[PDB]
RNA sequence: CGCAUUAGCUAGUUGGUGAGGUAACGGCUCACCAAGGCGACGAUGCGUAGCCGACCUGAGAGGGUGAUCGGCCACACUGGGA
RNA sequence: GGUACCUAACCAGAAAGCCACGGCUAACUACGUGCCAGCAGCCGCGGUAAUACGUAGGUGGCAAGCGUUGUCCGGAAUUAUUGGGCGUAAAGGGCUCGCAGGCGGUUUCUUAAGUCUGAUGUGAAAGCCCCCGGCUCAACCGGGGAGGGUCAUUGGAAACUGGG
RNA sequence: CCGAAGGUGGGACAGAUGAUUGGGGUGAAGUCGUAACAAGGUAGCCGUAUCGGAAGGUGCGGCUGG
């Protein structure tokens, strides 16, 4: 029996200011009621890093979790693309 | 805790009921986790529809009915399923 | 109710027959005998409607809602509403030869009662399912208007077979619409009630 | 510039059936080769033939003009614009008047016309009405 | 081409303008009338005509209208396809319906159209409501519409690769 | 326009106002402000009953009574039919209708109402003016 | 969901460590630091509003409504508390 | 609740009203009125020959309903995605450079965010829709299904949009 | 310690109301002119300044919608 599964995002990191923690662009974009068009929306999460294993401008995975604080309720699965 | 029960349908003086796993907490007509059939009284004969098997599934997860659709199971033939079962 | 005055109104023999229109085939009243003017589109729509709603004797809101079920049809729209009309059991019984008029075959239903596959229908808007074999009950079994009625010889359409002592209405297939009604123009009715 | 060349190729064709032009040079993409070879295999054209060149390639086009002058295609039209693209379920496919024209469809499995995409049930980028 | 004028035409009327042209004295006044004329196997038209009187112009206006007749293709006692006529700042959509609705259709739309023997038309006006430009619009989307046998024709091609 | 001027403008639906204000408010008397009711009836007392002219080419002098309200506003109503019941200080229930001939003035005295007698004569249009089936 | 003729709003606010608290992670509560957080994809502010399955209309796309019936919510003379 | 229901006795006996009638808009004459009284939704009637006012007759619409009002929606393609425009009618910023934003010539490989498709769960019951059944038919009820997600999970495609 | 209400204070916002006041609209065949429409009797309009009971005049620049 195996649990079930947790919802999951890929994204991009803005901030690394915070401690211990980033924020995360996901960029999935998605069209009107009206006019049909597909517009394009960024979301930024409060994740997680317990590492601290990010840059700014680092295209990452977040999983969602349990509320780590207010506004977190992310953290990291695989840190694909690096900045340079 | 878990129920199954009657629940109210239809018109004004033509009742009818669903024969419907609720909760004691819930209201008649109200909320509900699963159904099985249904249940005409007003008809002049028969006429009681049971599911047989997810009834019978509710009742050992535990559920008690009431008197009304126990006997119904029992006309029916379900508690004597569940007899069996608690034979088993 | 004249219901001849509704005839020679719609300039329409609405049993279908020399009477009524005769000795006087204007509308009515005191701008009648002269040349009346012709109807427009608006008039032509209600000329056909009324037709239609004046042979069966009906509401407009039991009449659109027959047109309605016979929207829920398939088919051609305006052959089925007429096909409802002629499901209707007060027409059933006129076409059985059972009435002299649809208000004489109202009246059957009304009170001198008839009967359908057992207990009884006092209502002349039921719909008629195929196979139904209508008859009286032993009361009502031969008093003097169903005799009156058996007396005189209407035909007998090709939807119905029709006895005479057993007196069972029995069906057939489907009413098509070449028997139905020669005058009464379908597909302006239609545009009547498009708006 | 030029924002999309498919609307401008079909408006080229239109033009040239106003003008009752007989030929066109239209430079040839692979989508616009595909949409030609459907307007070849449904008639629309007599012939289409590439010109593979150096600057992106020339597609030719023969108008068919069947009888005295008679513009077989009337009309066309673009309906995923690039800025408002448009796409259809196999349950949506548009049939246009109703049998006597087309709609050009490209989904998944090729470049595929109206009874093609209905046939294989599926659906993508609606990108032109044929009349 | 050419319609010969020689068939069974019943020449009912759409209107009657009253329309006047000043001078020295004053009003001077004369009727216009266009009159829509066709047997209902096909074949339709309309005309335009002005007198001092209001009959001799529905003469000239049917006379005129015998004059031009238009064809209109009748698939399956309906219209082939959906079509916009669009003479001058009047644009009329027509649409092909089932089998049993009626024309549906305004004035001198429906006048067209009952005129013509097409008898189920789902249709509307998106322009202007002068009688004479809307049925300037419906013949003109009649005159582009297109049987499915001389287009199979046109295509190359067979009516059962184009209507299936 | 074009669509991503569609998008960020947007259709901006055009102004609805109503024909007959004074009935589209009310008032609560207590928390002292003036809320939206939008209803067909009001009873209000007569302030001054005259008559009066309307502008221009029809030329026949109309009726004029003038109503202030139960949300306060004194608004110049129509009494249509021949003969009213009606004086000074007197409780009148208004429907909307527009008089387009005298202006400033766009409602009806509901007659057949509280105060408001039926009309005087009439056979012929029972319901407006009230009137009860006379006698046959 | 309406307003930009509302353009800046925050300071337990935004993070951290430690403690406490809760059925429970957590500025949920407190100490100490850092200068952060939300924001033209419309924050904040003002105004309006119980939300929905559904209901009315419309060819449809839509527009309007949120009675009944049913789901969830919030309230219980007003505010706070156990 | 002796309630639905069934059966017998008596008399056409107890039982029809409302709105409109110039055009839109189906439906008209007469008498009185005489820019007065008034009608009106609009064009607008009526100032002594009023199919527009009031009455009588008639006619037309519906019908135990009818009409007015108030608000919604339609007509209105008059907010236009479907479905509008900008020389002169309403409407091109006085003109530029450019940030954000939007849009992107060609060929090829790959990805699968967009797109389409399959499977699974789910969008409660009632309601709209389809098919049958029972209330005297019908409303309504009942049964069965369909329907409604840019919905979540899962699997293929790679033409197109985006990424590399 | 927290803590509702209350108290004090200076602001912010919102509605009434206010002597008096300013333009606007609509209205009787009112008064003064006749600015525009024709080469409208000084071509008109646009912007701007100034003056003048008033429409308006005049300067400058622009426009033809001479």
């Amino acid at each position: 029996s195996e649990r079930n599964q947790r919802k999951v995002y890929q994204g991009r990191v803005v901030s690394d200011k915070m401690d211990k923690t980033i924020t995360v662009v996901v960029e999935t974009y998605k069209k009107h009621t009206l006019y049909g068009k597909r517009v394009k929306y960024s979301k930024k999460f409060k994740a997680h890093d317990e590492n601290n294993q990010a840059k700014i401008g680092d295209i990452v995975k977040i999983m969602e979790t349990r509320p780590l604080s207010a506004t977190k309720r992310f953290r990291l699965v695989e840190v694909v693309e690096e900045a340079v | 805790a878990v129920k199954i029960r009657l629940k109210r349908m239809g018109a004004k003086k033509s009742p009818f009921y669903r024969i419907v796993v609720a909760d004691s907490r819930s209201p008649r007509d109200g909320r509900f986790i699963e159904t099985v059939g249904t249940y005409n009284p007003v008809a002049k004969p028969a006429e009681v529809k049971i599911d047989e098997e997810l009834a019978l599934k509710w009742l050992q997860t535990g559920a008690k009915p009431s008197d009304t659709v126990r006997n119904l199971f029992s006309s029916q033939g379900i508690m004597e399923k569940f007899h069996n079962a608690k034979q088993g | 109710g004249p219901s001849w005055k509704l005839s020679r109104r719609l300039g329409i023999s609405l049993s279908g027959t020399g009477k009524e229109l005769e000795k006087r085939p204007y509308a009515p009243g005191p701008h009648g005998p002269g040349q009346r003017k012709k109807l427009s589109e608006y008039g032509l729509q209600l000329q056909e409607k009324q037709k239609l709603r004046h042979m069966y004797g009906v509401n407009e809101r039991q009449f659109r809602t027959l047109f309605d079920k016979a929207g829920k049809l398939a088919g051609k729209h305006g052959e089925n509403f007429m096909i409802l009309l002629d499901s209707r059991l007060d027409n059933v019984v006129y076409k059985l030869g059972l009435a002299r008029t649809r208000r004489q075959a109202r009246q059957l239903v009304n009170h001198g009662h008839i009967l359908v596959d057992g207990s009884r229908v006092d209502i002349p808007s039921y719909l008629v399912k195929p196979g139904q074999t209508i008859g009286v009950r032993e009361k009502s079994r031969n008093l003097s208007i169903i005799k009156e009625s058996v007396e005189v010889n209407n035909f007998v359409p090709e939807y119905l077979t029709f006895d005479a002592e057993k007196l069972e209405g029995t069906f057939t297939r489907l009413p098509e619409r070449s028997e139905l009604a020669p005058e009464i123009n379908e597909a302006l009715i239609v545009e009547f009630y498009s708006r | 510039v030029m924002t999309d060349p498919i609307a401008d190729m079909l408006t080229r064709i239109r033009n040239a059936n106003m003008v009752r032009h007989e030929k066109l040079e239209i430079p040839a993409s692979k989508l616009k080769r595909e949409i030609a070879e459907i307007l070849k295999r449904e008639g629309f054209i007599r012939d289409v033939e590439f010109v593979e060149d150096s600057k992106q390639g020339i597609i030719r086009v023969f108008l068919k003009y069947g009888q005295n002058n008679e513009r077989v295609i009337t009309g066309l039209k673009r309906i995923s614009k690039p800025g408002l693209r448009v796409y259809a379920k196999s349950n949506e496919v548009p049939r246009v008047l109703n049998g006597l024209g087309i709609a050009i469809i490209s989904t998944s499995q090729g470049v595929l016309t109206d009874k093609e995409a209905r046939a294989k049930q599926a659906g993508g980028e609606v990108l032109a009405y044929v009349w | 081409r050419i319609d010969p004028s020689k068939l069974e035409l019943e020449e009912r009327l759409v209107t009657v303008n009253r329309v006047a042209k000043v001078v020295k004295g004053g009003r001077r006044f004369r009727f216009a009338a266009l009159v829509v004329v066709g047997d209902k196997n096909g074949h339709v038209g309309f005309g335009t005509g002005k007198a001092q009187e209001v009959p001799e112009a529905i003469r000239k206006a049917v006379e005129d209208a015998k004059k031009n007749l238009i064809e209109v293709p009748m698939v399956g006692t309906t219209i082939p396809h959906e079509i916009i006529g669009r003479f001058g700042a009047g644009n009329i959509l027509l649409k092909p319906a089932s089998e049993g609705t009626g024309v549906i259709a305004g004035g001198p739309v429906r006048a067209v159209l009952e005129l013509a023997g097409v008898a189920d038309i789902l249709s509307k006006s998106l322009g202007s409501n002068t009688p004479i430009n809307m049925i300037r619009a419906t013949l003109q989307g009649l005159s582009e519409l297109k049987r499915a046998e001389d287009v199979a024709k046109l295509r190359g091609k067979s009516v059962e690769e184009l209507l299936g | 326009p074009t669509i991503n001027q569609l998008i960020r403008k947007g259709r901006v639906s055009k102004v609805e106002n109503s024909k007959s204000p004074a009935l589209n408010k009310g008032y609560n008397s207590f928390k002292k402000e003036h809320t939206n009711v939008s209803s067909p009836q009001k009873r209000g007392v007569c302030t001054r009953v005259g008559t009066m002219t309307p502008k221009k080419p029809n030329s026949a002098l109309r009726k004029y009574a003038r109503v202030r309200l139960t949300n306060g506003i004194e608004v110049t109503a129509y009494i249509p039919g021949i003969g009213h019941n009606l004086q000074e200080h007197s409780v009148v229930l208004i429907r909307g209708g527009r008089v387009k001939d005298l202006p400033g003035v766009r409602y009806h005295i509901v007659r057949g109402a509280l105060d408001t007698a039926g009309v005087e004569n009439r056979a012929q249009g029972r319901s407006k003016y009230g009137t009860k089936k006379p006698k046959a």
